[PDB]
């Protein structure tokens, strides 16, 4: 089987710095249940893309 | 036959018309499908394992549709029609020997160098007659053309009678001078045989020829005794074998390619071509563009072949589904 | 019309002649298509005699 | 006259139409072929070497159609009327300098932007009228601008009579009081010229100005003692040097594109547009969109002249037939 995936971002959130950040909570590999926060959108959208 | 593709071509048998997705009792029944508001097309076909559909085509994404007869795919077989020349004389000449020679272009290589020629001779008489000189001419080449140990059938040889002017007299390497009994023969004719024929090992082909000439003296000096014309072909090779290799190409894009590559563990497609029949085309060309960037088209092909009776109905009925559901336009042939 | 206006241009401003200029080209700042172009000129010669 | 293009623009000259291919005879002969199902459109045009034929124009593909009247790429001449307002005085003042300035926007042989001005002295005494103003004024005008010393003036100079009202009475570097005896003088006008035009060097080209009146003081007050209005024309400049550059700049998309600067080892084309005529155009804008992923446009035109006899016969005609053949819908002029 055969999958696929896709995300488009304007190119103008380059280093666009988040005001107040996002807090999240993200999995590690195993010793997951880390709380992070994103500073940049794109690490949050690098993070759900994967 | 390997085929050449605009990224896809798809194939449907549509052995019967239903009206109705419920009304797909047996294999080949077919069903055009498009909403009333016409933005999509596709076709409910009934397989050899159940229902099954095709792909949507988008009406606003419609290249070419259009519906091919059988007589388009017959192929015209060449026959040429070749005399002596009156101009070096109008009969035979005393004591020459005249060799036909027929060189074969396409022969069991692809290439155009893979040639062949076989020849004719007769060496003329004193009192001999055209007529009988075709004869003889006619006969020798039965030996060496319609024989029974050539490997593959290469030609047809014939003969007319000025009386007949349309029938062909066959010579076969079992005819004589004696069962060709008339003296107006006017002519040999030399056609092109049908070349056999397998599913999806051998595809429908043919072996070209022209016929070439010795010279002879006539006076002094060497010259040309014949005249090699081509005459409007009168058998043709129906379309049965063509879309049965279309299918076993076709059904690949849908399906199973290994066709037979790992025999006991293999997976069968059965089909529903017979190749004792004459089958009408119809294709439909049409393309896929996406969203904000992603407009490159993805060119496409959907084709429906149905029997025809002699009159076009299976098609012609097929096509007047597909232009009531569509609003298409396909020019019943 | 650009600039924010809200009544339009008098015609009298619209007549044969009115000269016109670049100014610039400006887009969004989020999926902006391409705009513009650049331009070019020839040259003249003279020639004298000894 | 360089143009700017869309990636290319053609232009043939449709100096008679005929019905058929057959009847291509004559240079500038032309018929638009479209086949019945219209799905391409093309021009067969006779050149100086044998019929050409334009690039076929895809019928689903054509972004616009339009044509030209020859009276919209025609440019009229402007002309002001100059006189002094009877606000400051209706007639002059003894002792004071009048000095009319003509702001031009470029110099004489080149086309940028720049403020370029000529001047028109005349002292005024105690019996000074307003005719002999003008006239003194006229005639400094006429020293001043008609100084070329090679071609023409930069503009025209004249003078109204009020008996005439209508009469412009010319005003030469050569001119003097004495041929000018008149009493009744009113206003001087003041027309734009027609410039030197080479066939591919120099574009043709005005040079738009406006009269500046210095001061004088009256009373004490420096003022502006002028009244530049702009009178309608009556004079224009056609398009037949305008097209003919078109021809010369567009043949050089399908013919050679160096045209004389290897002077002795050279290519020379034959131009049919016929400047002192004058053309009714036509364009179809049209593009080449391409297979699988090969989307990108490549947009075209193809310009078609005709010369105007008034009403616009003959290329009414040249688009009935297009609309004939393509079954476009173009308007006629």
């Amino acid at each position: 089987t055969t999958i696929r995936i896709q995300h488009k971002v304007a190119g103008n959130k380059l280093n666009k710095k988040l005001a107040m950040g996002i807090p999240m909570v993200r999995n590690l590999e195993s010793g997951k249940q880390v709380k992070d926060t994103a500073n940049m959108w794109m690490h949050y959208v690098d993070w759900e893309v994967e | 036959m390997v085929i050449s593709i605009n990224q896809v071509r798809q194939l449907y048998v549509a052995k019967a018309l239903k009206a109705n997705t419920a009304a797909l009792t047996t294999a080949g029944d077919i069903v055009p499908k498009a909403d009333t508001a016409k933005t999509t097309l596709y076709f409910q076909s009934m397989s050899p394992a159940g229902i099954v559909a095709s792909d949507k085509i988008n009406l606003k994404h419609v290249l070419y549709a259009k519906a091919t007869p059988s007589e388009a795919l017959a192929h015209k077989l060449v026959r040429y029609s070749v005399t002596l020349d009156a101009d070096v004389s109008a009969t035979p000449v005393a004591g020459q020997n005249y060799i036909l020679r027929l060189a074969f272009r396409q022969y069991i290589g692809l290439s155009e160098e893979d040639q062949y020629f076989k020849y004719g001779e007769v060496i003329a008489r004193s009192g001999m007659t055209a007529s009988d000189f075709y004869k003889k001419m006619a006969i020798s080449l039965a030996k060496n053309l319609e024989n029974k140990t050539e490997s593959t059938p290469l030609v047809n040889i014939y003969l007319i009678s000025a009386a007949a002017a349309s029938t062909d007299v066959p010579v076969t390497s079992a005819t004589k001078e004696s069962d060709l009994t008339a003296t107006d023969y006017n002519q040999i004719i030399i056609e092109e045989t049908e070349q056999p024929w397998v599913l999806g090992m051998m595809p429908q082909a043919f072996i070209p020829f022209t016929p070439q000439f010795l010279t002879i003296t006539v006076d002094g000096e060497d010259r040309l005794w014949g005249v090699a014309t081509v005459v409007t072909p009168t058998k043709t090779v129906p379309d049965g074998h063509l879309i049965a290799d279309l299918e076993y190409f076709c059904m690949g894009a849908r399906g199973d390619i290994y066709r037979g590559m790992g025999y006991p563990n293999i997976i069968k497609t059965t089909y529903l071509v017979d190749p004792g029949a004459v089958y009408d085309v119809l294709d439909i060309h049409y393309f896929y563009t996406g969203s904000n960037e992603s407009v490159q088209k993805s060119e496409k092909t959907i084709t429906l072949v149905a029997v025809d009776d002699g009159s076009h109905t299976a098609m012609n009925a097929l096509i007047g589904a597909i232009n009531t559901a569509s609003g298409l336009t396909i020019a019943t042939l | 019309l650009m600039g924010g206006n809200t009544q339009g241009v008098p015609a009298e401003r619209l007549q044969q002649g009115e000269r016109f200029s670049i100014e610039f080209a400006p887009v969004e700042k989020e999926l902006s298509r391409k705009v513009g172009d650049v331009r070019f000129t020839s040259p003249v010669s003279m020639r004298n005699e000894w």
